């Protein structure tokens, strides 16, 4: 006895057969069933949309789907393969002396730029079909060490700072490696972070004795804010906001031409650092003496806690990255590397190779499957899927 | 609506004098040797519902800062500053406290808190 | 090609199991292809394992979904993609109840949707029966001799009380009886108390009682004193339904459970920020909770748990209280500092809808408990909404 579900199936299977280039079968399935005609027209092609949500949420469910139509399979299920995932060393990079403190791809993920505890940055280049990097230039008169590094948004220059109690800021072209003017405003001064203008000609500098300044491409001083000890800022996409964490453990957002000032987040520990997602809407930021901790902006909320980096004085830098920002990657005192999913707060992977501690982590962001890693023991880590 | 209110708990609690709510502890105290508008001031470490006005930079005994008033949550009467920069190095150590006027403010004693069974 | 021979060989292998052989049969000798790798041998029941993923796809997407049904795989139509009815969802108001003379601050229905309870700062409570046939609510009698105005109401679970309190620093509350009209009992014990928080013991002949000064008792329908604790500031309490356990949330952020017969306490929540308010469920599983500068939170009263944070609502200046609501409680509707009301869905952290209509803040919002097309707006202006289906 066929019940009403049956008949759904038999005659969605009808119509398939018919429609795939077949005329008997469906005549002699029908013959037996003894059931043909909302129940008057079918809705045309019911099995191939059927099947088509069933990959849909077959592929919604897989984990390390770090990937950027027919072509799948039915007979089993799909999955990604955690040896297509990032995990595994591809290159080792080593040309600095002393250490490297900081790491960064540029905005079109073809150069990477690296600066070490000497006096030198180092610029490589991306071969786009073999995914090799090779040394292409050399900046060199930074006395005292390299700690931030920034890229304009069309990376033509690249503004970098030295560590903490320095006076002085680089700005360098890419194209010509020459260098720009050497800014320095106040002989007692102290920058040690700087971002970009979205229009690419002016920039945003700070420190932790009190200066926060906006200045130009010539040097020149264009506007100053008092009485904020800032640690680590960012440009909005406007134009006009500029977001910038302070000592008192929470962000704040500043409008220099309108002269104005709100809060956003407000912490109970302090913030070493924090990143911005692509489209201005969270923040990812590290914590110290605990873990990753990620904040809704618009809706001023913490959202989630991610857990087992240790980071205790030192400042420790993480980043976004995946198919659509969907994985967050991080470094940590115990000489290893930490990959989260958004959904959860336990680590997909806790990678491993660095003999001392690691301190900057960054992901491609046109490049999917490309990390770097820059620890303090001389050497940066270049990590790719598994051969 | 209701204003909600909150509570710090301890021993030797400290209150608005005008309304009676709680504000600190006698936990919370770092130095009594201050002196404000109405006489002698104390410094504390942290005080819960509290109410904030705008960053205005003044000249005190002690080179230039820039503070904010300070108010109670429930009758709106002015209670202290906060300090948010001070420009002497040697006086970093109160960058974030709250001073409170010892005449605008009452002293009670509170029942010790009912230790956990931890169960 | 491939891709239609997988099909064949599915489809012929789902067909051999509803008793058809000889179509099978034709239908292998006339396409060509044939029936542990997939080659040599066929999974056991694909295709129904294909359909059930993508009757749980079209599930998923569904905005306003109904779960009674989530359990029964099959009785589904296949035919067409499935799509709830909002039909009732409650978004568009149809009453505007404008009697109170001052800022209303809390609202509350009778445990069976038949009366509403509304209580102002203008010092009186106002009760409104509920037309069966009509769904209009009506003014029935008003209850006054409050001094500074009710806060919270507690109803009876026979709905033959209520308890109305105060707001801070005020120490009495009143039990009226609803069917008279008249005023039982208001009860005080001393001056330099404060009662704020009120609860029922499910049989209807106890209530306990408490405040943020350390006093927590239990008390009798007369105002008789019949226990007392020590050493707790509490903020919101509830009885749970086994009769011999007092849920209560202080000021150390936790919702800690304690027993007054044979005085005992546990540890249930601990919260990394100050608890204004909560409600338990139905079944006294899960715990909603509205959180100081952070959005509304979920906790599971036996794994111990977080189950999701929501977000969307502001407060933390002024006391918001929220509820669960909706066919078998699948939605959680909240009040918020910015002029409208919150809905969210049970699957989801972003909110459905965002209700505006009110010009100032909106304290309490109430579901109705039996009819699930009814919601109640207690506004900062002096404005009870009542929200039901659009025309
Ligand atoms: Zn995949
Ligand atoms: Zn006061
Ligand atoms: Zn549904």
């Amino acid at each position: 006895r066929l019940s009403q579900s049956d008949e759904d199936v038999i005659r969605l299977i009808g119509q398939h057969l018919n429609g795939l280039g077949l005329n008997q079968t469906v005549d002699l399935l029908m013959q037996e069933s003894g059931c043909r005609l909302p129940s008057v027209m079918l809705p045309p092609r019911r099995l191939q949309t059927l099947l088509r949500q069933a990959v849909e949420l077959q592929r919604d469910r897989c984990l390390y789907h770090n990937t950027k139509l027919d072509s799948v399979s039915l007979l089993i299920d799909h999955v990604c393969s955690r040896r297509q995932f990032p995990c595994y060393t591809q290159q080792i990079l080593t040309e600095h002396c002393n250490e490297v403190w900081f790491c960064k791809f540029s905005n079109d993920g073809t150069k990477l730029a690296t600066g070490s505890k000497d006096t030198t940055v180092i610029i490589w280049q991306v071969d786009p079909d073999t995914h090799l990097l090779k040394l292409l230039k050399t900046l060199e008169g930074h006395a005292y060490g390299v700690s931030y590094i920034a890229w304009s948004p069309d990376d033509n220059y690249l503004v970098a700072c030295g560590p903490d109690d320095c006076s002085e800021l680089w700005l360098w072209n890419v194209q010509t490696g020459e260098l720009r003017t050497k800014m320095s405003q106040s002989h007692e001064d102290s920058l040690t972070s700087v971002a970009w203008n979205p229009d690419g000609k002016r920039f945003v500098t700070g420190g932790q004795r009190g200066q926060f300044y906006q200045c130009d491409l010539d040097g020149n001083l264009l506007d100053s804010w008092e009485g904020v000890r800032v640690q680590c800022l960012w440009c909005l996409s406007d134009g006009k906001t500029v977001l910038a964490s302070d000592t008192h453990q929470r962000i704040r957002g500043y409008n220099f031409e309108d002269l104005t000032d709100r809060n956003i987040v407000q912490e109970d520990h302090p913030i070493m650092s924090f990143t911005i997602s692509k489209n201005g809407r969270l923040a990812l930021l590290n914590v110290a003496t605990q873990g990753v901790h990620l904040w809704d902006l618009q809706d001023r909320v913490l959202v989630r806690k991610y857990q087992g980096v240790t980071q205790g004085f030192y400042t420790i830098h993480s980043c976004f990255g995946g198919h659509n920002e969907d994985f967050i990657a991080s470094g940590s005192e115990d000489h290893k590397v930490y990959i989260w999913h958004k959904r959860s707060e336990l680590p997909i992977a806790e990678l491993t190779g660095h003999t001392r501690t690691v301190n900057c982590v960054s992901w491609n962001p046109q490049i999917p499957s490309m990390m770097a890693s820059a620890s303090d023991d001389g050497t940066v880590r270049i990590w790719g899927p598994a051969p | 609506g209701r204003i909600f209110l909150d509570h710090i708990g301890g021993t030797r609690l400290f209150s608005c004098a005008n309304c009676d709510t709680i504000l600190t502890n006698r936990s919370e105290l770092i130095s009594t040797r201050f002196t404000g508008a109405t006489g002698r001031a104390f410094l504390f470490n942290k005080v819960v519902n509290l109410q904030y006005s705008e960053v205005q930079d003044r000249v005190m005994l002690t080179g230039r800062h820039m503070v904010r008033d300070v108010s109670c949550k429930n009758c709106n009467s002015k209670l202290g500053w906060i300090y948010e920069f001070a420009t002497e190095d040697s006086q970093r150590y109160k960058e974030g406290r709250v001073i409170l006027e010892r005449a605008l403010v009452r002293e009670s004693e509170g029942f010790e808190e009912h230790v956990p069974s931890d169960n």
